[PDB]
């Protein structure tokens, strides 16, 4: 299934790694209902964003190095890099930093992150998603 | 929108800013 970062430099490296895709990120705990949730939309819609992007997953308790500059306070959160630079979305929710709750519907992802590389790869620091979750 | 929300820094920026903190610590 989705792969996993399992300390601090790996996660580094992921993020490295990528010149041509958004490294999406999932903090939390593979174990939290609302993880479990965001995953099975995760995994579901991996192969299909294939080409512009790349998932991982990562225990915020197994690495915990990032949970307090990222404020990882909500049981599951999600980020998005593109070229080693933290891209923020405007969801209409009031945090353009993470998407913070499970996500059940698959194509809607998929679009937030076809926005997010679009918006990216023009030098956007910001972009703003197709659906108001408001 | 005064104030606005800034985008975190790079995970290689947390890391190198956890290092920092606990050198000066």
């Amino acid at each position: 299934m989705l792969p996993h970062l399992h300390n601090g430099w790996q996660v580094d490296q992921a993020i490295l790694s990528e010149e041509d895709r958004v490294v999406v990120i999932r903090f939390g705990h593979d174990w939290d209902p609302t993880c479990m949730k965001m995953d099975e939309v995760l995994y579901s819609i991996a192969e299909k964003v294939k080409n512009f992007a790349v998932i991982y997953l990562v225990d915020i308790t197994e690495v915990p190095d990032f949970n307090k500059m990222y404020e990882l306070y909500d049981p599951c959160t999600v980020m998005f890099f593109f070229r080693n630079k933290h891209i923020m979305i405007d969801l209409g929710t009031g945090n353009n930093n993470k998407i913070n709750w499970a996500m059940e519907d698959k194509q809607e992802m998929v679009d937030i992150i076809e926005t997010v590389y679009r918006g990216a790869r023009k030098g956007r620091g910001l972009v703003v998603s197709p659906k108001d979750y408001s | 929108p005064l104030f606005q929300q800034r985008p975190y820094p790079s995970p290689g920026a947390v890391l190198r800013a956890n290092a920092e903190a606990s050198r000066t610590k």
